[PDB]
RNA sequence: ACCAGGGAACUCUAAGGAUACUGCCAGUGACAAACUGGAGGAAGGCGGGGACGACGUCAAGUCAUCAUGGCCCUUACGACCAGGGCUACACACGUGCUACAAUGGUAGGUACAGAGGGCAGCUACACAGCGAUGUGAUGCGAAUCUCAAAAAGCCUAUCGUAGUCCGGAUUGGAGUCUGCAACUCGACUCCAUGAAGUAGGAAUCGCUAGUAAUCGCGGAUCAGAAUGCCGCGGUGAAU
């Protein structure tokens, strides 16, 4: 998966924008493209809104969510 | 190929030129055992932040007169089909029918 | 000190005849000892038992390349060949036997589109 | 003998019948045994009843076989009910590994 | 003790270039093959489909190596004066 | 192969009863190249066979166990006027002993014992006192030419 | 389906065009140059009948050999040419680079030349057969030993491409040392691309 | 490189020649081409393998290597970039790989190669680690140093016909690496889990000798990504 050496990959404009959503505790979904990024401990309770590929689909960051990337919550194909 | 995918590719490889020097300095500091945690943690940050292309992962090597991207031989840096048609010619020294 | 070399289809092996005890020693070790497998022992042994003289002259071999049942027959091949060269008259009886005769079989090409030398992918209906 | 709720066979080495044991593998056996004088080459039968109680020690000390399937089914469940794309895997019976699956695909279903 | 290497494609220009230092040597007075590479190159020769159809090309690099035992004032500089360019490289240790 | 006929390789005869039968036996219970383990084989089963007799001569047992297995006639199939009928013919005197062979191993493949010089070494017992599955193939081979015997 | 002469031929009866020693790291970039300078030297030359170039790159300095039935303009007055060629070609290339021209005794022994021939006059239109015809006797009167030419595409503007062949003389192809000439051309006709194959055959 | 006794004899490596030509003996033969056997030789009749694919046949495959006739689109059928997709399976299908075990599995020891690759780099050795690998350190642009240890095999212990000490699919957990990034979707590492499968329906395929079967080892594309493909040598059949 990753070396914990090198830590976390969390990408640095969902940073920026966590981080600026945490100092407000607002509920607004963060509409975010990159899901490839970490989800960490900062960014629990909070709502983005992770592109599939088609539209974005909102993922409200639960406890049980940190150690998994942004994109696994977001489903790309739709099979019936 | 399409000029556009060839024109590409050497764009793509200007960057991996212009910042050769740079990541290889920069890996050294990240693999310094001696360096300290923060230091190596904001080396690779940076690294993380330098151009999209600048790395020679997504450079893929291609024919020089075709610019084909498949049955490329690193020797001759060419397509396995002009590389058969120069070889045939004779134009590619040393290089014959091979039966053994 | 006769010297002869005989080869086994990769290996070389060098031999050397000369009188004495008969102890035979294989790449500086006992024969026995070098070889694990009983049909080798009686490759190296097969031409002397034939006209009988086992433990006539002593032997001194070296056998590198190859592998363990093609280092017997090169063994084999040498011992032949300083027996030749010491004699003349043994040469046509040697010959009747043929073990004077190198081995010409030696692994084959893999020709392209077949798995093996001849193996070829079956099509099924 | 009985080892952690379960009958093991006696008729075989002790590391044998412990990796019969589920939970239990042949190297972790391996393990237990070194430690405590009990030799792997013993049968169970021979092996007296002490020794067995240290064996059942040592085993308790790691998690036990009703412990480790409890654990999965709920890790199984704790996908499901987050709905995660493994979830969903889960839950559809297909492969969530990421293997893949053009034409042998069979061994998911059952 | 100047040790020569020369590396070639060509063997029949190989042999003619080590016999003209040796020739040299030799006229002046002064007292004078490793494995060569080979490698295999799959080309096909149809573009699109038939994999089974191909052609294989081989080239082979060969390396002379020479030793020198004494390097008289009038042998060593007539190996500077002496050229064959085109397709045959010299190598010269001078250690 | 509608080719001319060419001398057949010589075999390499074993070294330790040094008889060329033994090693030809050898070659149909080598299986993947595996002629250690085939020889290895043959001389376990052979040994059992001669303690159990106390015959000083298991190359001689074997070959009276050999002669007596091998059948002399064999049906052979042939077509005139577009239809199929058994032929009873002498059988060749090679071809002989290549049966008898492939069907002990055949048989000793199937017997029963966990080893397989165990199950070669019953077999050889039977076929030596005329019993078992090889001598009851050799039988039906030999019945399939007696049941009809109106050809040839 | 048929292999091309000359690359079976380089084995043993014939010498490799490109003569040059590299490592593994600068053959790739080598050949590149080489390839490059053959192509732009092919298309400046086209109007010019050219032979079959030989060009030998030792270290720095590139040494060039061309035979051209016409040397003269080529050269031009007193090496004018041939030096504002060698300028431009220093400049594509690195350290200045010397070429020079040898003299061909005939003309219509080189394969090139006639196939150069013959796509000049399915250019200017003139009949497919007359030109098989005319290039395949001069190169008797001239004493080559065999000559076969081959036409394949749209001649005379046909709907239905079709292959026209003509031999006169012993062409052993499968002789490796024969020694055979090939070459091939391409004829642009308006209605369609024309392909010319020559097999010249002087002897052992 | 090789040491037979510091030498150059032998092996090997790589540039040349020498031999083989029904040459010779005997036969059958239209007094012939040929064929049958025999001597010698390393090799006998084409000694084995490969390369070489004739006029043409299938309007056979390629406008997506490239080239060109015609035809079409030109704020779009042209140009760039992020995300995903080419990796989705109720089921069919052709190529292979690994098995169903005792001619074996697992543990210990112990031998015998070939060819190939290595600055867009392979690492001797020390220590951390159960491990993949990590930090140091050293040789080598290599007949020097190195991947590299060859495996089947041989000696002993055991499993004793059992869905097993067979089999390793699948999933949970932990991790190391390449890469800016491993979720869709990387290959490996350890722990646990241990599915089918106990030899296969009609039918069907390859193979004549160092060949079939079997064993591992290389290279190419490659930043990382083989059971595929291209080569290699060990063992070595029956007919």
């Amino acid at each position: 998966p990753r070396s914990l050496k090198k830590g976390p990959f969390i990408d640095a404009h969902l940073f920026a924008k966590v981080e600026n959503a945490l100092e407000t505790n607002s509920r607004k979904p963060i509409k975010t493209w990159s899901r490839r990024s970490m989800i960490l401990p900062q960014m629990v309770g909070l709502t983005l809104s992770v592109h599939n590929g088609r539209t974005h689909v909102p993922v409200i960051v639960s406890e049980q969510m940190v150690g998994h990337k942004l994109g696994e919550f977001a489903p790309t194909r739709t099979y019936r | 190929a399409k000029k556009s995918m060839i024109n590409r590719e050497l764009k793509r490889e200007k960057e991996v030129a212009k910042y050769a020097d740079k990541r290889t300095k920069l890996k050294e500091t990240i693999s310094d055992m001696n360096a300290s945690d923060e230091v190596r943690m904001d080396a690779m940050l940076e690294l993380q932040a330098l151009p999209r292309n600048s790395s020679p992962v997504r450079l893929r090597n291609r024919c020089a007169i075709t610019g084909r991207p498949h049955g490329y031989f690193r020797k001759f840096g060419l397509s396995r089909n002009m590389l058969r048609e120069r070889v045939m010619q004779g134009d590619v020294p040393g290089v014959r029918k091979a039966s053994w | 000190r006769n010297y002869g070399t005989g080869r086994r289809k990769t290996s070389t092996a060098r031999v050397f005849l000369a009188k004495g005890t008969g102890s035979i020693v294989v790449n500086g070790k006992p024969l026995d000892e070098y070889f694990s497998r009983e049909t080798s022992r009686m490759v190296v042994r097969q031409p002397l038992e034939l006209l009988d003289s086992p433990t006539a002259y002593d032997l001194y071999i070296t056998v590198k390349g190859g592998g363990i049942s093609g280092q017997a027959g090169a063994i084999r091949h040498g011992i032949t060949r300083a027996l030749i060269e010491l004699d003349d008259t043994n040469k046509p009886a040697l010959k009747a036997a043929g073990f004077v005769t190198r081995d010409s079989r030696q692994v084959e090409r893999k020709k392209l589109g077949l798995r093996k030398a001849r193996k070829r992918p079956q099509f099924s209906k | 003998a009985r080892i952690a709720g379960v009958n093991i066979p006696d008729n075989k080495h002790a590391v044998i019948s412990l990796t019969y044991i589920f939970g239990v593998g042949r190297t972790t056996a391996q393990k237990i045994l070194e430690a405590v004088g009990i030799a792997p080459t013993t049968k169970v039968s021979q092996l007296d009843d002490i020794q067995l109680d240290a064996i059942r020690a040592q085993v308790a000390n790691y998690m036990t076989e009703g412990d480790l399937r409890r654990e999965v089914s709920m890790n199984i469940k704790r996908l499901v009910d987050l709905g995660c794309y493994r979830g969903i895997r889960h839950r559809r019976n297909l492969p969530v590994r990421g293997q893949n699956t053009k034409n042998n695909a069979r061994t998911r279903k059952g | 003790r100047i040790r020569i290497r020369l590396k070639s494609f060509d063997h029949r220009l190989i042999d003619q270039s080590a016999q003209e230092i040796v020739d040299t040597a030799k006229r002046t007075g002064a007292q004078v093959p490793l494995p060569t590479r080979i490698e295999r190159f799959n080309v096909l020769t149809s573009p699109h489909v038939n994999k089974d159809a191909r052609d294989q090309y081989e080239i082979r690099t060969h390396k002379r190596m020479v030793d020198i035992v004494q390097p008289t004032d009038k042998t060593v500089d007539a190996l500077m004066k002496l050229d064959l360019a085109a397709g045959v490289d010299v190598q010269i240790a001078l250690g | 192969p509608r080719r001319r006929v060419v001398a057949t390789r010589e075999i390499l005869p074993d070294p330790k009863f040094g008889s060329q039968t033994i090693a030809k036996f050898i070659n149909h219970v080598m299986s993947h190249g595996k002629k250690s383990t085939a020889e290895r084989i043959v001389y376990g089963a052979l040994e059992t066979v001669a303690q159990k007799r106390n015959i000083e001569d298991p190359v001689a047992f074997f070959e009276d166990v050999l002669e007596n297995v091998r059948p002399m006639v064999e049906v052979k199939a042939r077509r005139v006027g577009g239809a199929t009928y058994q032929v009873p013919m002498e059988v060749r005197p090679s071809r002989r002993t290549a049966l008898a062979m492939r069907w002990l191993a055949e048989a000793a493949a199937k017997r029963s014992e966990k080893s397989m010089a165990l199950r070669l070494a019953g077999e050889l017992s039977d076929a030596s006192e005329g019993k078992g599955n090889a001598m009851k193939k050799r039988d039906e081979v030999h019945r399939m030419a007696d049941a009809n015997k109106a050809f040839s | 389906q048929k292999v091309h002469p000359i690359g079976i031929r380089l084995g043993v009866v014939k010498k490799h065009n490109a003569n040059w020693y590299a490592s593994p790291k600068q053959y790739s970039e080598y050949l590149i140059n080489d390839i490059q300078v053959r192509e732009y030297l092919r298309k400046k030359l086209d109007s010019a009948m050219i032979s079959n170039i030989m060009i030998e790159r030792p270290t720095g300095a590139a040494k060039i050999t061309i035979a051209t039935a016409r040397p003269g303009i080529v050269i031009g007055k007193k090496g004018e040419d041939i030096e504002r060629l060698q300028k431009e070609l220093t400049k594509m290339m690195g350290v200045p680079a010397q070429v020079n021209i040898e003299e061909i005794t005939s003309p219509d022994l080189d394969a090139r030349l006639v196939a150069d021939g013959i796509g000049s006059q399915l250019e200017r239109r003139v009949m497919f057969r007359r030109a098989m015809k005319r290039a395949v006797q001069n190169s008797m009167r001239s004493g080559a030993k065999g000559i076969k030419v081959e036409l394949s595409g749209r001649l005379g503007g046909a709907e239905i491409a079709r292959t026209e062949w003509y031999r006169e003389g012993r062409v052993p192809l499968h002789t490796l040392r024969a020694d055979i000439d090939y070459a091939s051309v391409r004829a642009e006709t308006t209605y369609g691309t024309i392909g010319v194959k020559v097999w010249i055959f002087r002897g052992e």
